[PDB]
């Protein structure tokens, strides 16, 4: 199974650096075209650049935007490739993956998951997560639905669970909005009447830019 | 340079239904890749060197083309084929991409289920109050939602969020969010978030009165 795993993203100031890794298995990792695209919001896939296999003596190419700013590498031991960034922009903010080429200039057969760059000079900031419960006996129809408020936080993103996925189903984690150089976003879980109040339901909140790891316990009020 | 075109941005089609997108380039290509996208996730490589399925992809999906016409063909579309196509070609620096084509899977009307929230105690003694509407598992994506405090229908402090169409039941859900202070929260008593939808003439309205508690 070929895989690539990616790491590094973050936020970054403009005209601060930034390296992300690649890490790959699955292939012989110096007998492959080796390729950067990033997605930026609401804009096509655009390819970044590339760095050879070892029959072609390992080299780079780069597209007109990132050339110069950009430089692709491996590693001397571990099997991971970079994405060396410098003097980066408001402009780069994208998911980056890191793609490997089944030939030369041929097509893009493997993707990593992605991570997520954002530059900006805004300030990390952890959420603030409340918990949502009706304010009345609401049941008459039957199924409950329930949320969590996830407020104040930058940069993106948070990673929201429900009773550490036990709860898979009945979940609607929605899009965060930015406003005013703060992230908003809300989840909702739909479980059955029997499971709530009498099992506990939580909503794990993560913020790994601010390490802030919170669980809500939504708790019936009147 | 060479720029790939696809169309249509948003194809409809229902499960059963076969649909064929096209990918158009400004100039002659040897070849076209084609990629599958679902939202959250990366693209996958799904058809390769114009009309090669990618490993595992369903048999009902080919492709097709030459010189400056492409196309990627379903031939049953099934629910989980909801997802965003892209095509691509590799004929001179830089290698680029099509805008993409929606796969919009066509379902029945569906009304929101919809779920009203005044703000958390924890919220409100921070001195904010944000009331909360869920308006879930919907369809068609279109829909309005309004707010009205005590009659008094605002605009001012919405803040709207809409998910991508699901995998399983293809519908929509949305989150409305009506931003306020502590204060302002208290001069006022209803509070209701209102949703005009296909699925009826008439709103759906879910309310509740501030309960000082």
């Amino acid at each position: 199974e070929v895989k690539l795993v990616e790491s590094g993203g973050g936020l970054v100031q403009p005209g601060g650096s930034l390296r992300l890794s690649c890490a790959t298995s699955g292939f012989t990792f110096t007998d492959y075209y080796m390729n950067w695209v990033r997605q930026p919001p609401g804009k096509a896939l655009e390819w970044l650049g590339f760095i050879g296999n070892k029959a072609n003596g390992y080299t780079t190419e780069y597209s007109a935007s990132v050339k110069g700013r950009f430089t692709i590498s491996r590693d001397k031991s571990q099997s991971i490739l970079y994405l060396q960034m410098n003097t980066l922009r408001a402009e780069d903010s994208a998911t980056y993956y890191c793609t490997r080429d089944r030939g030369l200039r041929f097509y893009f057969d493997y993707w990593g998951q992605g991570t997520t760059l954002t530059v900006s000079s805004a300030k990390t900031t952890p959420p603030s997560v409340y918990p949502l419960a009706p304010g009345s006996a609401a049941q008459t129809n039957s199924m409950v639905t329930l949320g969590c408020l996830v407020k104040g936080y930058f940069p993106e993103p948070v990673t929201v669970t429900w009773n550490s996925g036990s709860l898979s189903s009945g979940v609607h984690t929605f899009p965060a909005v930015l406003q005013s150089d703060l992230y908003t976003l809300s989840s909702s879980v739909t479980v059955p009447s029997s499971p709530r109040p009498s099992e506990t339901v939580t909503c794990n909140v993560a913020h790994p830019a601010s390490s802030t790891k919170v669980d809500k316990k939504i708790v019936p009020r009147d | 340079q060479t720029v790939l075109s696809q169309s249509p941005a948003i194809l409809s089609a229902s499960p059963g239904e076969k649909v064929t997108m096209t990918c158009r380039a400004s100039s002659s290509v040897t070849y076209i890749h084609w990629y599958q996208q679902k939202p959250g996730s990366s693209p996958k490589s799904w058809i390769y060197a114009t009309s090669n399925l990618a490993s595992g992809v369903p048999a009902r999906f080919s492709g097709s083309g030459s010189g400056t016409s492409y196309s990627l063909t379903i031939s049953r579309v099934e629910a989980e084929d909801a997802a965003t196509y892209y095509c691509q070609h590799w004929s001179s620096k830089p290698p680029t991409f099509g805008g993409g084509t929606k796969l919009e899977i066509k379902r029945a009307d569906a009304a929101p289920t919809v779920s009203i929230f005044p703000p958390s105690s924890e919220q409100l003694t921070s001195g904010g109050a944000s009331v909360v509407c869920f308006l879930n598992n919907f369809y068609p994506k279109d829909i309005n939602v309004k707010w009205k405090i005590d009659g008094s229908e605002r605009q001012n402090g919405v803040l709207n969020s809409w998910t991508d169409q699901d995998s399983k039941d293809s519908t929509y859900s949305m989150s409305s969010t009506l931003t306020l202070t502590k204060d302002e929260y208290e001069r006022h008593n209803s509070y209701t978030c209102e949703a005009t939808h296909k699925t009826s003439t008439s709103p759906i309205v879910k309310s509740f009165n501030r309960n000082e508690c």
